[PDB]
RNA sequence: GAGGA
C-alpha cells in the first residue's frame, strides 16, 4: 500500500462498500436521409443481408429491440436496424465489446420530425476492484492495490478492523493535517 | 603589422590586399592594450605546420571540412594571424583528463 | 498505443536499433513498393505475377528495385510529388566520381 | 541495333571480375559449340572429381550425357546446341584459331569479326546486305578474300 | 530541442565523437574515453595538504635517517638502507609525484581533491586485503623495484586508443594523464608498505584488477552519446520545479537562473535579462 | 501477405530532391484529368474516366487498376496529371521567384551584376548555395540597368536596360520602373533564357531544379490513396478535402480555357486567371498570410497539403517520427513487494491477447503442439499457426484445432508467457531509464504490477498512473531487450554516475528501524525472516 | 474472395474486424490481413436546381416542414428538373 | 582499399555490448531456424540460451563488418574478440 | 574562451538547484554549440539550418519550407543520419546497427 | 548473339544450409539458377565457365531473416538478340499472320506484314506453311531470319523477325 | 465538451 494507495477490506466490500450502479444509454433512429433509403428496425436474417455483425442477434425481438431485463454482454446487438440497397444490409448497434449488463429500460418514440427513434439504457453494477481509484476529501488520490479478507487485516482489541489502510508516507510530504484532524 | 590608434580611412583599407604574397595586418591600438591570450579562459593555441596537418588529417581520416572550425576574424586567430586553411592545435586543461588537445581549422 | 518520438529517442539511447526498426515497420505499417532505378520514383508499374515492371517515363523495364518502407513514408513522398517536389530515392551511394 | 549500337553491358571495356579494363568479347557460331562442350568437359570433370571425394550425333548424344552432368532442365541450352550444329561450321579449334588470327589481322572490331565467323556467305555484297557493319571497313575485295578462305575452311563435319 | 540538436552524435570506433556527416565533435568522448556509468568520485591525495605533510606521506630515503622507512615492514628491509641502485628510483618517482602536485594544483585551481574518475582504487585495495587477510605483523615480501616497475608497466597497459603513431600515442598519453596521476598518488611505495602492506602476490592481483577494470570502463563504440547527453541535461531541468528565480532573499543578486536562464542560454540571446560583469 | 516479386530488394541510401519537369510530369501520368465529375458517370456509382481513376488506383476492392491492378492494398496508386491553361506560381517558391527576378536581366536574362565586379568575384567562389545566392541577391538587389559594357572599359552582352523594382502582392509581382503587374508567362520565358550555368552560379541545379520549374504549367494529380474517399454513410461517400480543392482548380482551369477560345473580354481573363492562381496557391497551402482562407462549404477551411505535414501530427512528427503500433497494452500500475526487481505482473487477460511468434524447431515442437492444442482461450495457448509461405490459421475456427501437425519452420503465435522480455515505458519519457525491459509474470487482476524500487526511474506513483508495455516480435529484438535494456543493467545511470534506483519509502523507513541498535529479534521470528530470503544458505 | 483450401463457391467467411482479418470460417485460414476501418455556379446546370433549392428551402422554413419533407421535395424536383411535359409552368407550380 | 590488413587493426580487441547483443540475437535467430549447432546442448532449448553457450566457448562463426567513419573497416571474428563484458 | 564560459554558465544553471550532472554531458553539448566557430544556438534558425540532412532538419521545425529549400537546391540527402533511417524504416547505423563479426 | 560474359550474382542462402559445406550448396544454386535462364539485360545465360575459380568472397547476414547474402562473381556465356541482325532458324508452330522461327534457344516470330507479298499463307496445308513465289516455307524449313525487334523484358526476351528483305526466307 | 495524472 505504499507510494500511494492502498489496501481495502475485501470482506467489507462484499458487505456492499463503495458499490455503485452504472447506466449507459444507446440512442438510435430510423433513416436520416434517402427518400427510399429508409432504415428499419427489425431482426435481420440471411435475406441477402450481407452485413451481419457476427455478434448475436438472438436476443432481440422482431422489432429489433431487446425487452428490458434481458442480460446482455460482449457485442450482442441491441438494436436491429437494416438499410435498403436501393438486398438490405445490416446497420445494427451492438453494445460495447468490453462491457455487459442488463437492459434496463427501452424507450421508443418518434423524433421531432416524425422519425421513429429509440433509446436504450443498460444497467451495470461496478464493484471496487484492484485498480479502481479513490480519494479522500483533501488531495490523496489513490487506487486499490490489494484486498484482504477480514481476518488478515489488523484488528484492534474491540474487534474493529479497518476497511482501508493508507500508508503514512503520504502525510508529511503533503502536510494534509486536515486529513488527520477530520479523522 | 600596422598599429593604428584611432581608425583607418576605408580607402586605405582598400589597399590592404595590395601586395601579394606578403600580407599586412591592422590592429587598433586599444585592442592591444591587454593581451587576451593571458586570460584564464584562453587555452594555449598552437599553429601547426602543413605536414603536421597532413599527418593529422590522415590519422583521423578526415577531410578538411570535418574539423571544428574557427572564424578567421576570431581574436586569437588574429593574434596568431592565421590564414584561411591553417589548422591550430588547442591544448586545454580538462577536468576529466587533465590535458586535452583539440584542433580547429581556420575557416 | 503510440510509440511517440520521445520513445524513439529513449530506444535510441539504448542503442536498440533492431527493435526500433521492428517497431516502426512490422509493428505498424511496413509497405513494399517498387522503384525506378533511373527516375528514382515510385512509378514502376509492377505488373506483378508477370514480372513486368516498365517504368515508362524513363521507359525502363529492367533496372528496377523493390524496397520496404513505412506506408506513411510512401504517402509522404506522394504528397511531396503532388506538391511538385521530387524525392528521388536511389539505392546506392551516388559515387560516380 | 545491328549497326554497332550496343548497350552499356556490351561496351568494349568488359571489366573482368578482377576489376580491370578488357576488350569486349563476343562469340559467333565458330566458337560457341566448341567452347560449350569444352566447358561441359570441365563440368563433368569436377562432377566425377568431387564425386570420388559426324558432328550431329557428337552434339546430341553428348548433350544428353552432359544433361546427366548438368541439371538437365536446360534443354533450351540443348536447343542452342542444335542451332549450333545446324549452323556452326568449324571444327579442329586450330582451324577457327587461324581464322581468328586472320580476323585480328583485319583490324576489325570484335563484333564484326564475330559477324564474319557466324555468317557463311559468298560475296562482299551478300555480307553488306546482311552486315551493314561490314560494307567498307576493309576493301570489299578483301571481304571476298576472307569469305573464300572460309569457304576453303567451310567443310561440313 | 536538445534531443534534436544532438540527435545523432555517436562514438565511432576511433573513440571520436562525430555527427552524422562525420564532422568531429570531440576527439575522444568526454575527453577521457571513459563511459559515464563507470565513474566515481575518488580523491587525489597529492594535491591537497601541507607540503610537509605530503612529503612525510610519500618521501622515502634509504640513506638519510628521517624519511627512512623502518625495515620491519619489508623482508629485505635491512640491507636496503644505504643502497643506491634503488635510492635513485625513489628519487625519480618522488620527483614524479611532486611534478604531479604542481600539475594538479594548476589544473584544479582551488584544490578540490575529489573528482569523479574511473576505477575505484580503494575498493580494490581492501578487496585485496581481505582476499589475503594480510596480517600486519609479518614483514612484506615485496621489494622496491617490483613496486615501482609494476606501476610503470601498469601505466603502459591502460590503453584507450590503439594506434601506432605518435599522434595517437600523444592522444593516449593525454587521455590517461589524470587517472595516472591518481594511480601514482595511491600506489606510492611508502604508502603501500606503510599502510596497505600488501604481499607481493596481493600486489600483483591488485595490478591485474586495476588494469582489467580500467579496460572494462571505456566507452563502447557505437554508443549514442548524443541523445544520452540531451536527456541527461533536459531531465534535471524538468526537476527544477521552483524554476524562475529564488533571489527574493537577496535582491543584490536578482540574477536569472533555472529554466528561464537556461532557455535564455540555449537560444543564444543578445539581450540577457541581467548582464553582469564580475571584476577581481 | 504481399506476393512474391522478382525485383531485387534493396535499401535506399540517397534521397535526391528536386523539382518536377512538366515534361516529366506528362511522362509519368497515366491519365489526363479533364472533368471534375468525380465518379458517378451521371448515374451508376461506378466511376468516370474523368477524375478519380481513369485507371489510376483501385478504390472499391476490385483489382482493376490500370493493368497493374494489384488488388487494392498493393497498388501504390499511380499518378495522373492536369494541364494548366495559363502558368501560375508555386506558392512555396514565390519569395524565391521575387528574389531571383531581382537578379537577372528582364530581357536578356543574364545576371544583373556580373562578373568582374570584385564582390561578385567573391560571391561566385563561396560555397553554401544558399549563402552564395544570399550574397548575390544582396548585390543585385540594387542594380537597375542591364549594364551594357564594363569598366577596365570592357564589353559584355549587357543589353543595357532599366529593370523595375519588383514587389509582391497577393500572389502577384508588381514592378515599377524609374506601375505594371508582372505577368507569369513573361517571367517563365525570362527564366527559360537564364543559362545552363548562372542559375547554378546562384544555386539551382541543371538536372533537377531549373528555375522555370518553379512555376507550374502541368499539374500532377495525386492518386486516390493520397485522398481516399470516406464512406461515412453507406450510400454516398464523402470525398476527401483535397478532391474538392482539385475540383475547384479544374473548374477554374476549364473556365479559363473557355474564356480564351470563346472570345476574350480582355479583362475577365485576369479575373479568372487570378482565381486559378489563388486556387492552386491555397491548395498547396491554405495558410497564406494576408489572405482569405479557402473555405469548404462548412466554414472549416480546406486542409491543404502543406497543413497535412505541418509539425506536431503532420505526416512527419505524427506518422513517421512516431506512430501507433501493434502488440502493446496499457493499464494502471500497482506496486508490489513480491515481484523481482525486473519482473512485471502482466494481468492474465492481457497475456491472453498479446502474442509472440515462435518458430517450430525440434527443441520445442512437442511443447508448441501442446500449446496449439490448448487453443486461444485457456491461457498457455496460442492463437495462430503460420505455416510457411505465410498463411496464418486462426485457431478459433479450426474444428480440427488439436489435429494439425506443426512443420519445422512454421510459426506459432503463443500467448505471452513468463520471462518473455517485454518493454515498459511511462510517458513522458525523458530517460533511457523510462523504458526498460522486464520479465513477465502472469497474474490475475488487471493492473500491471511491478516492483517498488523501479518507481523512481519511471518516475511513477500508483495514484492512477498507467504505463504501456511493448512485446518484441522476433528473436534478436528480444535478445536486444534482454541484453541492453533489461532493468538491472540500468541500475547505475550514466546521467550522474550514481545508481538511479534504491530502496524506497516503506522499506526505507522500516530498514532503519529494524537496524537500530535497540532492536532485537526473538528466535521464531528470526527463523521466519531467514526463510524469507530466497538465497539463505540454510545456516542459522 | 474464396478459400483456396475449403473451396465452397458461396464462401462461408467471417470478418474478425476486431483483429482486422477475414477468415474462412470453415478451415480457419485468414484471407485478408489489414482491415481498413472507416467508421469516422453557371458552369453546372445546378444553377436553376439551386435556385429551386433556395426557394424550396425558404418555403420549407415558412411551412415549418420537416427536413425529410424538404429532402423529398428537393429529390422530386431533381427527378423532373427538366421535361417537355413540364414545359416551363412558371417554376413555381413545380415547386408547389 | 577498402578493407584493412589483419594487422594494423587499431580498434579495440574487446567486444562491445552492442556487438554482443546483436551477435546473440543473430545466432539465436539462426538456431531457431534449424541452423546447425556447434556445441552439445544439455537440454538447452531456448535459442538465446544456446547462443549464449556457443559464444561462451567461442563457436560462432558470424558475419557483419566494422566501420571507421571514412568507410573503411576492419574484420574481427568472435574468436579474436575478448568477451570481457 | 567563449566555449569555456558557456560551459561555466550551463554548469552554474544546473548546479544551482543543487542537482548534479556528469561533466561529459555538458561538455558535449557545449562543444556542439561551438564547432562552427561561432555560438550556434539550438533554435530552428540556429543549428537546424546547418547543412545536415534535409529530412533530419525537416522533422524539427518548419518542415515544409525546409523541404522546399531542399527541393529547390536539388539537395542530396544521404540517409546516413538517424532520422532519415527512421523515416525509411531501415536499421539506423546505431548501437546494434553499426558493426562486425564477419564469418 | 553469343558473348562470353562475367556476371555477378547475389545469392541468398537460408540459414539451415550453414554447414561446413556451404559452398557446395552455393555453387549448386548458382548453376541451378543461372545456366539457361533469361534476362532482360544479358539474354539467355547459356553456360558458365571456370566452375572452380568463382569469386564467392563473403556473406552478409540480413538484419532479419538471418539468411546470409552472398555476392558471387562468375564468368559465363550468354545469347542476346539485337535489332537488324541476321540469323538462321526453324519454325515451331504456325500463325495466321506469320510463323514463329525457333532461332536456337529462343523462338523468333515473323509477322504477316513482315514477309514479302508473294509469301502467302496457306491455312489448308498441314502444317499450315507460308508459300512464296519460289519457296514454300514449312515448320522444319531453314529460314534466314533477320531480327527486327527485341523485347528487353526481364526474364523474357521476344524477338521480331522478318523475311521481307533479300537473302531471307529459306537459307 | 469531457477530461485522469
Ligand atoms: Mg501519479
Ligand atoms: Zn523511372
Ligand atoms: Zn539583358
Ligand atoms: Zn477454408
Amino acid at each position: 500500500n505504499q507510494e500511494d494507495s492502498m489496501i481495502m477490506n475485501q470482506s467489507s466490500i462484499d458487505r456492499g462498500l463503495f458499490r455503485s450502479l452504472f447506466f449507459r444509454s444507446y440512442m438510435d433512429q430510423e433513416k436520416k436521409y434517402g427518400m427510399s433509403i429508409t432504415e428499419t428496425f427489425e431482426k435481420p436474417q440471411r435475406t441477402n443481408t450481407l452485413r451481419m455483425k457476427h455478434g448475436t442477434y438472438d436476443k432481440l425481438d422482431d422489432d429489433g429491440l431487446i425487452a428490458p431485463g434481458v442480460r446482455v454482454s460482449g457485442e450482442d446487438v441491441i438494436i436491429g436496424k437494416t438499410t435498403p440497397i436501393s438486398s438490405k444490409r445490416d446497420a445494427s448497434t451492438p453494445l460495447r465489446s468490453t462491457e455487459n449488463g442488463i437492459v434496463d429500460q427501452v424507450l421508443v418514440t418518434t423524433n421531432q420530425d416524425g422519425l421513429k427513434f429509440v433509446k436504450v439504457r443498460v444497467r451495470t453494477t461496478k464493484i471496487p476492484q484492484i485498480g479502481d481509484k479513490f480519494a479522500s476529501r483533501h488531495g490523496q488520490k489513490g487506487t486499490i492495490g490489494i484486498t484482504y479478507r477480514r481476518e488478515d487485516m489488523p484488528f484492534t482489541a474491540e474487534g474493529i478492523v479497518p476497511d482501508l489502510i493508507i500508508n503514512p508516507h503520504a502525510i508529511p510530504s503533503r502536510m494534509t493535517v486536515a486529513h488527520l484532524i477530520e479523522c | 603589422i600596422f598599429v593604428y590608434q584611432n581608425n583607418i580611412t576605408p580607402s586605405a583599407m582598400k589597399l590592404v590586399p595590395s601586395i601579394p604574397p606578403a600580407t599586412i595586418e591592422t590592429f587598433n591600438e586599444a585592442a592591444l592594450v591587454v593581451n587576451i591570450t593571458h586570460h584564464e579562459l584562453v587555452p594555449k593555441h598552437i599553429r601547426l605546420s602543413s605536414d603536421e596537418k597532413r599527418e593529422l588529417l590522415k590519422r583521423y581520416r578526415l577531410k578538411e571540412s570535418q574539423l571544428p572550425r574557427i572564424q578567421r576574424a576570431d581574436p586569437v586567430a588574429l593574434y596568431l594571424g592565421l590564414k584561411r586553411g591553417e589548422v591550430v592545435k588547442i591544448i586545454r586543461k580538462s577536468e576529466t583528463s587533465g590535458r586535452y588537445a583539440s584542433y580547429r581549422i581556420c575557416m | 498505443l503510440r510509440f511517440g518520438e520521445m520513445e524513439r529517442d529513449c530506444m535510441i539511447a539504448h542503442g536498440a536499433a533492431s527493435f526500433l526498426k521492428e517497431r516502426l515497420m512490422e509493428a505498424s505499417d511496413a509497405f513494399r513498393v517498387h522503384i525506378c532505378g533511373i527516375c528514382g520514383l515510385m512509378t514502376v508499374i509492377a505488373k506483378l505475377n508477370h514480372n513486368q515492371f516498365e517504368c515508362k517515363g524513363c521507359d525502363n523495364k529492367i533496372d528496377i528495385y523493390q524496397i520496404h518502407i513505412p506506408y506513411a513514408a510512401k504517402l509522404l513522398f506522394q504528397e511531396l510529388m503532388a506538391m511538385n517536389i521530387t524525392p528521388r530515392l536511389y539505392t546506392d551511394r551516388s559515387r560516380d566520381f | 541495333a545491328a549497326t554497332l549500337q550496343l548497350g552499356q553491358e556490351f561496351q568494349l571495356k568488359q571489366i573482368n571480375h578482377q576489376g580491370e579494363e578488357e576488350e569486349l568479347i563476343a562469340l559467333n557460331l565458330s566458337e560457341a559449340r566448341l567452347v560449350i562442350k569444352e566447358a561441359l568437359v570441365e563440368r563433368r570433370r569436377a562432377f566425377k572429381r568431387s564425386q570420388k571425394k559426324t558432328r550431329e550425333k557428337e552434339l546430341e548424344s553428348i548433350d544428353v550425357l552432359l544433361e546427366q552432368t548438368t541439371g538437365g532442365n536446360n534443354k533450351d541450352l540443348k536447343n542452342t546446341m542444335q542451332y549450333l550444329t545446324n549452323f556452326s561450321r568449324f571444327r579442329d579449334q586450330e582451324t577457327v584459331g587461324a581464322v581468328i588470327q586472320l580476323l585480328k589481322s583485319t583490324g576489325l572490331h570484335p563484333f564484326e569479326v564475330a559477324q564474319l565467323g557466324s555468317l557463311a556467305c559468298d560475296t562482299a555484297d551478300e555480307a553488306k546486305t546482311l552486315i551493314p557493319s561490314l560494307n567498307n571497313k576493309i576493301s570489299d575485295d578483301e571481304l571476298e578474300r576472307i569469305l573464300k578462305e572460309l569457304s576453303n575452311l567451310e567443310t561440313l563435319y | 530541442r536538445l534531443v534534436k540538436a544532438l540527435e545523432d552524435i555517436m562514438v565511432h570506433y576511433d573513440n571520436t565523437t562525430r555527427n552524422s556527416l562525420g564532422n568531429v565533435i570531440q576527439f575522444i568522448y568526454g575527453e577521457d574515453g571513459m563511459d559515464a556509468a563507470h565513474i566515481e568520485k575518488q580523491s587525489l591525495d597529492t594535491i591537497g595538504g601541507s607540503d610537509a605533510a605530503f612529503e612525510k606521506r610519500y618521501r622515502v630515503d634509504l640513506l638519510n635517517t628521517d624519511h627512512t622507512l623502518d625495515p620491519s615492514l619489508l623482508e629485505s628491509g635491512s640491507e636496503i638502507l644505504g643502497d643506491l641502485k634503488l635510492q635513485v628510483l625513489l628519487d625519480e618517482e618522488y620527483k614524479q609525484l611532486v611534478k604531479d602536485r604542481k600539475f594538479l594544483r594548476e589544473v584544479f585551481v582551488d584544490g578540490e581533491a575529489n573528482w569523479p574518475l574511473p576505477v575505484n582504487i580503494r575498493r580494490i585495495i581492501q578487496n585485496a586485503q581481505q582476499t589475503f587477510h594480510i596480517d600486519h605483523t609479518k614483514p612484506s615480501d615485496l621489494t622496491i623495484k617490483d613496486i615501482v616497475l609494476g606501476v610503470k608497466d601498469l601505466q603502459e597497459n591502460l590503453l584507450v586508443l590503439r594506434g601506432k603513431n605518435e599522434i595517437i600515442q600523444n592522444a593516449q598519453r593525454d587521455a590517461v594523464t589524470l587517472f595516472c596521476c591518481l594511480l601514482r598518488s595511491r600506489l606510492a611505495t611508502r604508502r603501500v608498505l606503510q599502510e596497505y602492506r600488501l604481499t607481493k602476490q596481493a600486489f600483483d592481483w591488485v595490478l591485474s584488477n586495476i588494469e582489467a577494470q580500467f579496460l572494462r570502463s571505456v566507452v563502447h563504440p557505437g554508443e549514442m552519446v548524443g541523445v544520452l547527453a540531451a536527456q541527461s541535461i533536459g531531465e534535471p531541468a524538468t526537476q527544477m520545479t521552483l524554476n524562475t528565480f529564488h533571489f527574493a532573499g537577496v535582491a543584490s543578486k536578482k540574477v536569472t537562473s533555472g529554466v528561464p536562464r537556461l532557455k535564455e542560454i540555449l537560444n543564444v540571446a543578445k539581450n540577457m535579462k541581467t548582464p553582469s560583469l564580475t571584476v577581481y | 501477405g504481399q506476393q512474391y516479386s522478382s525485383a531485387p530488394l534493396r535499401t535506399v541510401k540517397e534521397v535526391q530532391f528536386g523539382l518536377f519537369s512538366p515534361e516529366e510530369v506528362r511522362a509519368i501520368s497515366v491519365a489526363k484529368i479533364r472533368f471534375p465529375e468525380t465518379m458517378d458517370e451521371t448515374q451508376t456509382r461506378a466511376k468516370i474516366g474523368g477524375l478519380n481513376d481513369p485507371r489510376l488506383g483501385s478504390i472499391d476492392r476490385n483489382l482493376k487498376c490500370q493493368t497493374c491492378q494489384e488488388g487494392m492494398n498493393e497498388c501504390p496508386g499511380h499518378f495522373g496529371h492536369i494541364d494548366l491553361a495559363k502558368p501560375v506560381f508555386h506558392v512555396g517558391f514565390i519569395a524565391k521567384i521575387k528574389k531571383v527576378c531581382e537578379c537577372v536581366c528582364m530581357h536578356c536574362g543574364k545576371l544583373l551584376l556580373d562578373e568582374h565586379n570584385e564582390l561578385m568575384r567573391q560571391a561566385l567562389a563561396i560555397k553554401d548555395s544558399k549563402k552564395r545566392f544570399a550574397a548575390i541577391w544582396t548585390l543585385c538587389k540594387t542594380k537597375m540597368v542591364c549594364e551594357t559594357d564594363v569598366p577596365s572599359l570592357v564589353s559584355r552582352g549587357g543589353c543595357g536596360n532599366t529593370q523595375p523594382t519588383i514587389r509582391k502582392d497577393g500572389l502577384k509581382l508588381v514592378g515599377s520602373w524609374k506601375l505594371r503587374v508582372l505577368s507569369t508567362e513573361e517571367i517563365l520565358n525570362i527564366f527559360k533564357h537564364i543559362s545552363v550555368k548562372d542559375f547554378t552560379s546562384l544555386g539551382f541545379n541543371e538536372v533537377f531544379s531549373r528555375p522555370e520549374w518553379m512555376i507550374l504549367t502541368c499539374l500532377p494529380v495525386p492518386p486516390p490513396p493520397v485522398r481516399p474517399s470516406i464512406s461515412f454513410n453507406e450510400s454516398q461517400r464523402g470525398e476527401d478535402d483535397l478532391t474538392f480543392k482539385l475540383a475547384d482548380i479544374l473548374k477554374a482551369n476549364i473556365s479559363l480555357e473557355t474564356l480564351e477560345h470563346n472570345g476574350a473580354p480582355h479583362h475577365a481573363i485576369e479575373e479568372a486567371e487570378s482565381l486559378l492562381q489563388f486556387h492552386v496557391a491555397t491548395y498547396m497551402d491554405n495558410d497564406i498570410a494576408g489572405q482569405p482562407q479557402a473555405l469548404q462549404k462548412s466554414g472549416r477551411p480546406v486542409k491543404s497539403i502543406r497543413a497535412r505535414l505541418k509539425g506536431k501530427e503532420g505526416r512527419i512528427r505524427g506518422n513517421l517520427m512516431g506512430k501507433r503500433v501493434d502488440f502493446s497494452a496499457r493499464t494502471v500500475i500497482s506496486g508490489d513487494p513480491n515481484l523481482e526487481l525486473d519482473q512485471v505482473g502482466v494481468p492474465k487477460s492481457i497475456a491472453k491477447t498479446l502474442t509472440y511468434p515462435e518458430v517450430v524447431t525440434p527443441y520445442n515442437i512437442d511443447r508448441l503442439t501442446q500449446l496449439v492444442r490448448n487453443g486461444p482461450n485457456e491461457h498457455p495457448g496460442a492463437k495462430y499457426v503460420i505455416r510457411d509461405s505465410g498463411d496464418r490459421i486462426d485457431l478459433r475456427y479450426s474444428k480440427r484445432a488439436g489435429d494439425i501437425q506443426l512443420q519445422y519452420g512454421w510459426k506459432v503465435e503463443r500467448h505471452i508467457m513468463d520471462n518473455d522480455p517485454v518493454l515498459f515505458n511511462r510517458q513522458p519519457s525523458l530517460h533511457k531509464m523510462s523504458m526498460m525491459a522486464h520479465r513477465v509474470k502472469v497474474i490475475p487482476y488487471s493492473t500491471f504490477r511491478l516492483n517498488l524500487s523501479v518507481t523512481s526511474p519511471y518516475n511513477a506513483d500508483f495514484d492512477g498512473d498507467e504505463m504501456n508495455l511493448h512485446v518484441p516480435q522476433s528473436e534478436e529484438t528480444r535478445a536486444e531487450l534482454s541484453q541492453l535494456c533489461a532493468v538491472p543493467l540500468q541500475i547505475v545511470s550514466p546521467q550522474s554516475n550514481k545508481p538511479c534506483m534504491g530502496i524506497v519509502q516503506d522499506t526505507l523507513c522500516g530498514i532503519r528501524k529494524l537496524t537500530l541498535r535497540d532492536t532485537f529479534i526473538e528466535l521464531d521470528q528470526v527463523l521466519n525472516m531467514l526463510y524469507w530470503v530466497p538465497d539463505w544458505d540454510g545456516v542459522i | 474472395l474464396t478459400c483456396p483450401e475449403c473451396k465452397v463457391y458461396p464462401p462461408k467467411i467471417v470478418e474478425r474486424f476486431s483483429e482486422g482479418d477475414v477468415v474462412c470460417a470453415l478451415c480457419g485460414l485468414v484471407l485478408s490481413d489489414k482491415l481498413v476501418d472507416t467508421r469516422s455556379v453557371m458552369d453546372k446546370k445546378d444553377n436553376e436546381v439551386q435556385a429551386a433549392f433556395a426557394k424550396i428551402t425558404m418555403l420549407c422554413d415558412a411551412a415549418e416542414l420537416p427536413k425529410i419533407v424538404k429532402d423529398c421535395a428537393k429529390e422530386a424536383y431533381k427527378l423532373c428538373h427538366d421535361e417537355k411535359t413540364l414545359k416551363g409552368k412558371s417554376m413555381e407550380s413545380i415547386m408547389a | 582499399e577498402k578493407a584493412i590488413p589483419k594487422d594494423q587493426r587499431a580498434t579495440t580487441p574487446y567486444m562491445t555490448k552492442y556487438e554482443r547483443a546483436r551477435i546473440l540475437g543473430t545466432r539465436a535467430l539462426q538456431i531457431s531456424m534449424n541452423a546447425p549447432v556447434f556445441v552439445d546442448l544439455e537440454g538447452e532449448t531456448d535459442p538465446l540460451r544456446i547462443a549464449m553457450k556457443e559464444l561462451a566457448e567461442k563457436k560462432i562463426p558470424l558475419v557483419i563488418r566494422r566501420y571507421l567513419p571514412d568507410g573503411s573497416f576492419e574484420d574481427w571474428s568472435v574468436e579474436e574478440l575478448i568477451v570481457d563484458l | 574562451a567563449g566555449r569555456a564560459a558557456l560551459y561555466k554558465e550551463v554548469y552554474n544553471v544546473i548546479a544551482s538547484d543543487g542537482s548534479y550532472v556528469n561533466y561529459r554531458h555538458m561538455a558535449l553539448l557545449v562543444d556542439v554549440m561551438t564547432t562552427q566557430g561561432g555560438l550556434t544556438s539550438v533554435t530552428r534558425h540556429g543549428f537546424n539550418r546547418s547543412n545536415t540532412g534535409a529530412l533530419m532538419r525537416c522533422s524539427f521545425e518548419e518542415t515544409v519550407e525546409i523541404l522546399f529549400e531542399a527541393g529547390a537546391s536539388a539537395e542530396l540527402d544521404d540517409c546516413r543520419g538517424v532520422s532519415e533511417n527512421v523515416i525509411l524504416g531501415q536499421m539506423a547505423p546505431i548501437g546494434t546497427g553499426a558493426f562486425d563479426v564477419m564469418i | 548473339m553469343f558473348f562470353i560474359k562475367d556476371l555477378s550474382l547475389n545469392i541468398t542462402l537460408h540459414p539451415s544450409f550453414f554447414g561446413p559445406r556451404m559452398k557446395q550448396y552455393l555453387k549448386t544454386k548458382l548453376l541451378e539458377e543461372v545456366e539457361g535462364s533469361c534476362t532482360g539485360k544479358f539474354g539467355y545465360i547459356l553456360c558458365v565457365l571456370d566452375y572452380d575459380n568463382i569469386d564467392i568472397q563473403r556473406g552478409r547476414i540480413l538484419p532479419t531473416d538471418g539468411s546470409a547474402e552472398f555476392n558471387v562473381k562468375y564468368r559465363a556465356v550468354v545469347f542476346k538478340p539485337f535489332k537488324g541482325e541476321v540469323v538462321d532458324g526453324t519454325v515451331v508452330s504456325c500463325s495466321q499472320h506469320g510463323f514463329e522461327v525457333q532461332v536456337g534457344p529462343m523462338k523468333v516470330f515473323v509477322t504477316k506484314h513482315l514477309m514479302p507479298q508473294d509469301l502467302t499463307f496457306n491455312a489448308g496445308s498441314n502444317p499450315p506453311s507460308y508459300q512464296s513465289s519460289e519457296d514454300v516455307i514449312t515448320i522444319k524449313s531453314r529460314i534466314r531470319v533477320k531480327i527486327e525487334g527485341c523485347i528487353s523484358q526481364v526474364s523474357s526476351i521476344h524477338a521480331i523477325g522478318s523475311i521481307k528483305e533479300d537473302y531471307l526466307g529459306a537459307i
